RNA sequence: AUUAAUAAAUAAAUAUUUAUUUUUCUUUGUAAAUAUUAUGAACAAUUUAAUUAACUAAAAUGUUUGAAUAUUUAUUUUUAUAUU
């Protein structure tokens, strides 16, 4: 997992296929044993832990060396979720369906393409989001509602996507250790709205000039309507 | 080339002939004329029909 | 207490079956195509190797 | 198998249901059953394919996976090759050698140290 | 390859994404299953009647 | 269940030091294997179904922290029960032949196939005859707990004069009894 | 299961068996009663060996003369035959045989004649005559010299051997034959040696191949896995051919279907028909002009 | 559970004596007719003493015992080496019945020599006497 | 064990014990009473507590719980 | 020609420098080396090792008094068959049980008395018939089996030898 | 793959060479240590350094490795007194070259004994080490240091209880 | 097989029969080095003596 | 193996394909068709006689006494086990 697509990676990568590659493998970097010429022995353990650690750092993870991204922040974690909308529903569409139901069968598919996209994203960053609900802001986790909002899912507050879990039989699920896999997504993200509603309330109430006027203005008719439109108050 | 065998055991190692109860060449050579002049005598041995 | 199903390299290293001239005259629906129709037995193949 | 449980938890099999090498279908068809109702534990996943894999994997219970290839393996290596699946535990990969015969060394009695034996000296 | 190479089995690992898909990917319930194109022959062709029908009073059995 | 004899006496005193842990010197695939409660082994391939509840019957020692009973060449009682865990291949060992002379080479892969196999328990039921001397062949009639069937005596006699002489606690340490 | 020294308590049955090949049916019955304690000792009710040595025991009780012994043994392993669940052809096979011996040696030759026909329906209606000699049947295209060794080109497995179940049939049909004689019967005979030649060419039958490469072949010794195979036997591929035993296609996991089922192909997000994908569409302007309406006649073809 | 055979029948001869009585023992020196040299017996020769065939996987009980067995007493299967074992025994009976059946065919048809030995070994060995008359 | 310990100890009370003597002496010991075993170095333990023999100066000397 | 071109390139990444970096290089060292590994391993290997072992053996013994020498031969003579791993193994870990056998080999105990050779019964040469019965020869035969039979284990069946014998009573039915 | 460097430590580098008692490295353990006085009067010289080399070397103990360098320590005392079995203390030579043409030295027992008897037990201790293991440098090395020597019966080493070292020869 | 302190060199040939396997009578090794490089001699067997 | 050249059974070696159940205690590679065939010794003596290996372990091979020391003849000191 080191070398490859790790905890909040949106890159899938199987790092024992070698796909993404123009030449089949000839030297295997991390060899214990000259066995391994015709044994490998890869899946195991200790040999894919060797195999996996030689292989150099890609692009999603950084050398020791190299300065590394705060992907676990929430300022930036947000941001990310209103580009992946952003890019899923173009500015016209998402202008179409707020002054809108008859849409073409192409714009409906981009929207469910849009939504699934979203689903997959906030699955990948849950556990980052979750580590960092503690030092996050309010003005991002204003920016969570409305990246939820323009992605059009409307999150599980007890069209809507992550009220349904995926489908799939229990004795066929991944279940592998060392892989960031959440089966209760739904719960899950019940769970980190309610936890982000209540961290809106506790930063209004730490927070209780024309300029500073205004800005609580609007983020007070900002929360209402955005919490109002997924279902939520207070 | 030599004609190489897959062994049974070490004294297949130590072997040099593949079939040391066999005569050598010039044995086999002597041993068959005696066999074809005893065979040919015994033919002969009634008159030329 | 059954004997372990252990593979050995006489029975593990075997190939799937190719309709042979046999099978294809007992039941003919299973000469389903020209891969099936197969040479003489006699036919080895191409040479190899040098004499 | 450990304590009962049997190390090896779900097995991938990946074949075409048309239009391949008959190999697997006839596996399924003919051996699979017998496999399934020796280790009724293990979990069969057949995965339907345009191309299949033309290989059974096995995923056992610390997460590692054994891959077996079986591009024109018959039925019965397939189903050969799925039991020593089971069979294996995919832990170690030592080696049959008089040193690692025996996976942990003890000492019942207890170890030779250099003062065991020392003071003692010959009699008559 | 060849069977008997060590090449035709030195890979033993990532054929398979151990996350199976969740469109078609089943389990194997039990002997009771019938399983798409299982067959006890060698069929390299495993058509039925449905996929290639035959023009002919009766179907192909070894007692006609 | 544990050691018996004809003699009562012999019988009282030496069921009590077989009680412990104790290991066992196994003959099994033309190979020995020293083997404890809980030791896990690789035997050459045994035709067993894994999980197979096994049993060892060619043993050549016991022992344990208090006694130790040989085999000449095997014994008898001796119940040493075993866990087929796994039937496997061992690391594969390579072997390439190949001679400068013709251009042959060929390649050998010999992965040992063994079974693995954790031992559950250990136990013996030995029957003694009665007391045996060392120094002489026979065998004595009655035992005697508390005194050594073979005295032993210091070498030092002055005679030798030119005699590797080490510390006289060690040339000269009595022994204990190991039944009282 | 409790301890029992079976390794010797086989000894013993083993030499049972031979008393029994020797002649000396009291000292088989002797050994046969120690064997059936110990077996009885340990394994559960019901058990393929408690059967097994029952049926043993009550052989050497009517070689012996105990013929009353020998029907109560034979009775009661019929009823754990019964009793048990998936009892063995060829054992329940061996049963009816003794039992049929039984009763001759009682007199009752109808009621032999009546458990001879009876195996010989069981067997015939569940026993497979081809699955012995599944595995031996294309030994023969393993032989890769003519001059000499050629013993194993034809290599030969007798059915007697490595099938008992036909053996035991073939001698309780024997039996049932003689018996029909002694009577004076003809019909009985006659259909009693019928069913027994039919038997025998039902394994002929399966047993049969043609002959591959005749004489020498050098090197191609991969070819070894082709010629060792899963290769169906004649009664198999007869029973389950591509059309009597058809093959399920699920279209779900298709892509091409019949032309009224062709909603049926795997989905797909959103598919458009381009054409008919003909490939000189790539050439020219004539070309591609020469294949205008290509695809609005496939269209109107596929139309419904 | 455990086994330990010496014979095929299982009986061995008395091992233990009576209780004060001196204990057998056997011959250390080697079987060499001739007194000297005066060798004791090596290992391999203590080995085929003993029974084994001067390897301890030869003969004797460590080829002749199963190695393993279930734990409710079921026994072994019949590997191929062990039949090819047990044939190869079978062969060595053979091999004696029939030089002994041969050798009372010989005496019974009276092929066999008053004479001790052959003629090339009586005119090589003064040690037999001239048997002429 | 406690055999060979007290033939030491009883070579060792007429010359009074040596440094070896008694490193042996709890060596001994030690084996005597494990029930385990003991893989880190032994002068590991007295090269971490050197600081108890070793006596620092001034307020940056070190004892215990600081 | 064959050469383990694609086996050895897996492992080139072993080597060091150019051996590693060019793949001729590597593949003929790679082969160099598995072939020279197989000769040790059919030629000397098992020499070197079995060497270690007689020498952990003897050192033992010396500790113990004995030597190599005289505790082979002596373990011949008592018929103790531990091969040399096994005695090493028993010298390095069970102190107790190697310094027992090594008592046993220095004692005079009367090695084992040799295999017996199988006896006839006088039932054999007893006439049969003398002029429903079993053969005196063959209850002998089976009495001794039933007695292994007892003697191998604490088995349930009894140790009731004459009960075991008229087992088959049990099965009989009286007409 | 293992690198040892090139840039090694020379006799001529101001770091010098190291002791291998004093060293810390995987195959050195002197926790099982011993302690043996042997007193090499009357004793041929070959005899004494064969025994002396079999305690130093490790190869009494049962759990000897050869990997493993561990022994116990050897005082060798009285090395004057050592015997010669003839008139070998003149007739058997002892001969090293350096690399200069002439090079070679030709000595005798008498010599090497006049210089340093200590340097003659050293020399045999070496043949025997070096008969035994001499692939390695530091096999070669680490046993020698292990080694002790001293002509007279004084040695410092009282603080370590050497216990006699009692052997017998094979007559 | 070793060094001069352990096999004479005189010794080297004593696979072979004959005087060789005799110590030689003189030894010119320790003294100096004989401009023939001869360092042993054999008692003159007759007329005939032998030099190493 | 080897005979140039008129009515004489048979060149052998290697390779390829192929052929014959003959009795005697045991054991035994004989034959045919076909392809190819300079890897090369001078004397003397005598003679009807002289680079191969499946893995694990096992494993049996390996400086005195027809003189010396001494005096004007007397002295001196002449099997095993085990390792490929």
């Amino acid at each position: 997992v080191y070398g490859g697509s790790g905890r909040g990676d949106l890159l899938y990568e199987n790092p024992d296929a070698r796909r993404h590659s123009g030449r089949a493998l000839g030297v295997l970097n991390g060899v214990r044993h000259s066995s391994q010429a015709t044994m490998p022995e890869s899946g195991q353990l200790y040999y894919r832990k060797l195999i996996l650690h030689s292989r150099p750092p890609n692009g999603s993870c950084a050398g020791l060396q190299r300065h590394c991204h705060d992907t676990c922040n929430w300022s930036y974690l947000i941001p990310s979720l209103h580009r992946c909308a952003e890019s899923a529903i173009s500015a016209k569409l998402w202008e179409k369906m707020c002054q809108l139901v008859n849409l073409t069968q192409y714009e409906r598919q981009r929207v469910r393409d849009g939504q699934n996209l979203y689903r997959y994203e906030v699955h990948q960053r849950l556990p980052l989001l979750e580590e960092s609900i503690g030092w996050a802001q309010l003005d991002d986790l204003l920016g969570w509602f409305r990246s939820a909002r323009r992605a059009w899912v409307r999150l599980p507050t007890s069209s809507s996507a992550m009220s349904c879990r995926l489908e799939g039989h229990a004795d066929s699920r991944d279940t592998t250790p060392g892989r960031n896999q959440v089966f209760d997504t739904p719960e899950r993200v019940e769970q980190l709205t309610e936890a982000t509603v209540h961290r809106i309330r506790e930063e209004l109430q730490r927070l209780n000039s024309a300029r500073r006027l205004a800005r609580d203005e609007e983020l007070s008719r900002c929360v209402e309507e955005e919490l109002g439109w997924h279902g939520v108050a207070l | 080339l030599v004609k190489r065998h897959k062994i049974t055991n070490n004294q297949m190692l130590l072997m040099r002939r593949r079939e040391p109860y066999k005569p050598t060449m010039k044995d086999r050579q002597e041993i068959a004329d005696r066999a074809k002049l005893e065979e040919f005598e015994r033919k002969n041995a009634d008159g030329l029909m | 207490h059954p004997l372990p199903v252990v593979g050995s390299r006489l029975n593990g290293r075997t190939t799937q079956h190719k309709w042979n001239h046999w099978d294809q005259y007992l039941n003919p629906q299973i000469t389903q195509s020209i891969k099936d129709l197969t040479p003489t037995p006699e036919y080895v193949g191409m040479r190899c190797g040098h004499n | 198998s450990r304590n009962g449980e049997l190390c090896l938890k779900k097995v991938i099999i990946s074949y075409c249901p048309s239009n391949g090498a008959p190999n697997t279908r006839q596996f399924l068809a003919t051996h699979l059953p017998h496999f399934h109702a020796k280790y009724p534990s293990v979990s069969i996943d057949l995965r339907p394919r345009l191309w299949p894999e033309m290989a059974i994997t096995g995923v056992y219970r610390d997460g590692s996976e054994r891959s077996y290839n079986t591009k024109n393996l018959s039925p019965m290596g397939i189903f050969l090759r799925l039991n020593n699946l089971v069979s294996t535990a995919n832990d170690y990969d030592q080696p049959f050698c008089a040193s690692h015969l025996h996976f942990q060394r003890r000492s019942v009695q207890g170890t030779w140290n250099p003062w065991l034996w020392n003071y003692e000296t010959e009699r008559r | 390859s060849s069977i008997f190479s060590p090449r035709y089995d030195w890979r033993t690992s990532g054929v398979h994404d151990i996350a199976p898909r969740d469109e078609g990917d089943f389990l194997y319930q039990g002997p009771q299953h019938v399983l798409p194109g299982a067959h006890p022959l060698p069929l390299h062709h495993p058509h039925n009647t449905i996929t290639r029908p035959v023009i002919s009073p009766y179907i192909p059995s070894p007692q006609r | 269940n544990g050691l018996r004899c004809p003699d009562a006496l012999i019988t009282r005193t030496l069921n009590p030091l077989l009680n412990g842990p104790k290991f066992a010197v196994i003959y099994c695939g033309n190979h020995q294997y020293k083997v404890a409660v809980g030791d896990v082994i690789a035997v050459q391939r045994l035709r067993v179904e894994i999980g197979s509840h096994i049993a060892l019957k060619k043993v050549l020692m016991v022992g344990g922290p208090r006694f130790t009973a040989i085999g000449r060449p095997l014994l008898e009682g001796v119940r040493v029960t075993a866990q087929v865990e796994e039937q496997k291949r061992m690391r594969n060992v390579v072997s390439l032949f190949a001679t400068p002379g013709r251009r042959h080479v060929r390649w050998v892969d010999a992965p040992h196939a063994a079974t693995i196999i954790r031992i559950c328990e250990i136990f013996y039921s030995p029957n003694v005859v009665g007391e045996l001397d060392k120094y002489k062949g026979e065998l004595l009639e009655t035992f005697t707990p508390g005194q050594h069937t073979n005295p032993v005596y210091p070498v030092d006699d002055g005679y030798d004069v030119f005699r590797k002489k080490d510390k006289e606690a060690m040339e000269n340490a009595t022994t204990f009894l190991d039944l009282l | 299961r409790p301890y029992v020294p079976l390794g010797e308590v086989a000894k013993l049955e083993l030499q049972g068996d031979y008393y029994m090949e020797g002649g000396m049916f009291q000292e088989a019955l002797e050994h046969y009663g120690v064997v059936a304690k110990a077996y009885n000792y340990a394994y559960p009710e019901n058990h393929a060996q408690r059967i097994g040595i029952r049926i043993k025991l009550s052989a050497a009780f009517r070689q012996t003369g105990r013929l009353e012994s020998s029907l109560a043994n034979i009775e009661e392993v019929l009823r754990m035959l019964d009793a048990s669940t998936r009892p063995s052809l060829e054992l329940i096979c061996e049963a009816l045989l003794e039992l049929g011996i039984t009763r001759e040696a009682l007199g009752m030759k109808r009621e032999a004649t009546e458990a001879y026909e009876e195996a010989l329906e069981v067997v015939n209606s569940f026993h497979n005559w081809g699955e012995s000699h599944r595995m031996l049947r294309l030994l023969p295209r393993l032989g890769r010299r003519f001059n000499y060794n050629f013993e194993e080109k034809f290599v030969y497995f007798s059915p007697f051997d490595y099938d008992r179940t036909f053996a035991l049939v073939d001698q309780c049909l024997e039996r049932a034959e003689t018996i029909f004689n002694e009577i004076g019967d003809v019909e009985g005979a006659i259909r009693v040696l019928q069913q027994r030649k039919e038997m025998i060419d039902k394994k002929f039958f399966n047993m049969r191949d043609f002959a591959g490469r005749i004489h020498t072949m050098r090197g191609h010794w991969k070819r070894r896995a082709q010629h060792l195979t899963n290769a169906p036997t004649p009664d198999e591929l007869l029973r389950y051919s591509p059309t009597i035993h058809q093959v399920h296609r699920d279209f779900k996991y298709e892509l091409t279907a019949p032309i009224g089922r062709e909603k049926e192909v795997m989905p797909g997000v959103n598919r458009l028909v381009l054409d008919m994908g003909n490939p000189y569409r790539r050439r020219g302007r004539l070309s591609n002009k020469m294949l205008k309406d290509a695809d609005h006649k496939f269209a109107n073809y596929v139309r419904q | 559970y455990s086994e330990a055979r010496s014979n095929y029948d299982g009986t061995s001869l008395p091992a233990w004596p009576a209780p004060g009585k001196k204990p057998t023992y056997p011959a250390a020196l080697s079987e060499l007719r001739l007194p000297q040299p005066r060798m004791r017996k090596t290992r391999t020769e203590w080995m085929y003493y003993h029974g084994h065939g001067g390897c301890p996987g030869k003969y004797g009980p460590s080829r002749e015992i199963a190695d393993f067995e279930y734990a409710d007493g079921t026994p072994a299967s019949i590997s191929g080496r062990r039949f090819a074992f047990k044939h190869h025994q079978d062969h060595l009976l053979v091999q004696l019945i029939r030089a002994a059946a041969t050798v009372e065919r010989y005496d019974a048809s009276g092929l066999l020599p008053r004479i001790p030995g052959t003629a090339e070994q009586r005119n090589w060995d003064p040690a037999i006497p001239l048997f002429l008359d | 064990m406690r055999v060979g310990q007290n033939i030491l100890a009883e070579e060792t009370k007429a010359t009074g014990m040596t440094s070896m003597d008694t490193y042996v002496n709890s060596r001994i010991q030690s084996i005597i009473a494990e029930n385990t075993v003991e893989n880190v170095a032994l002068s590991h333990w007295r090269r971490r507590h050197m600081w108890n023999l070793v006596r620092t100066h001034g307020k940056l000397q070190r004892h215990w719980g600081v | 020609h064959y050469r383990a071109k694609l086996e050895l390139d897996r492992i080139r990444s072993m080597l060091r420098g150019r051996a590693r970096l060019e793949r001729k290089v590597g593949l003929k060292r790679l082969f160099f080396l598995m072939r020279t590994q197989t000769r040790y391993r059919v030629e000397q290997q098992a020499h070197w090792e079995r060497a270690i072992v007689r020498k952990n053996v003897d050192s033992a013994a010396r500790e113990h008094g004995t030597g190599w020498q005289h505790l082979r031969n002596e373990l011949g003579r008592q018929n103790v068959m531990l091969l040399p791993r096994s005695q090493q193994l028993l010298a390095q870990y069970e102190p107790l049980a190697f310094r027992a056998v090594v008592e046993l080999c220095a004692s005079r105990i009367p090695p084992p008395p040799p295999p017996v050779v199988a006896s006839v019964p006088e039932e054999s040469y007893t006439l049969w018939p003398p002029a429903s019965l079993s053969h005196p020869a063959a209850r002998v035969e089976l009495r001794c089996g039933v007695e292994r039979v007892l003697r191998r284990g604490p088995s349930g069946l009894g140790n009731n030898v004459n009960e075991l014998i008229d087992a088959w009573k049990e099965f009989d039915v009286s007409p | 793959a293992p690198f040892k460097s090139v840039l090694r430590r020379h006799k001529h580098h101001p770091e010098g060479l190291p002791l291998y008692n004093d060293m810390s490295k995987q195959w050195l353990c002197r926790e099982g240590e011993r302690w043996w006085l042997l007193d090499a009067r009357g004793e041929q010289l070959p005899r004494v350094a064969a025994v002396a080399a079999q305690y130093i070397t490790g190869q009494h103990r049962p759990d000897f490795t050869p990997g493993m360098i561990t022994g116990d320590h050897v005082v060798i005392v009285n090395i004057k007194d050592v015997v010669m079995v003839g008139d070998q203390w003149i007739r058997v030579p002892i001969t090293w070259q350096t690399a200069y043409p002439g090079g070679k030295y030709r000595i005798r027992l008498t010599d090497m004994y006049e210089r340093d008897p200590c340097m003659l037990m050293w020399w045999f201790l070496k043949d025997e080490v070096n008969r035994h293991f001499v692939r390695k440098l530091k096999t070669r090395i680490a046993p020698l240091e292990k080694a002790w020597l001293y002509e007279d019966s004084i040695h410092p080493h009282a603080d370590k209880n050497p216990r006699p070292l009692c052997w017998t020869d094979p007559e | 097989t070793g060094s001069p302190t352990h096999q004479r060199e005189y010794e080297r040939f004593h696979h072979l029969p004959g005087d060789v396997r005799t110590r030689p009578q003189f030894d010119f090794t320790f003294g100096e080095t004989r401009a023939d490089r001869v360092m042993f001699a054999w008692r003159k067997r007759g007329d005939l003596q032998l030099y190493q």
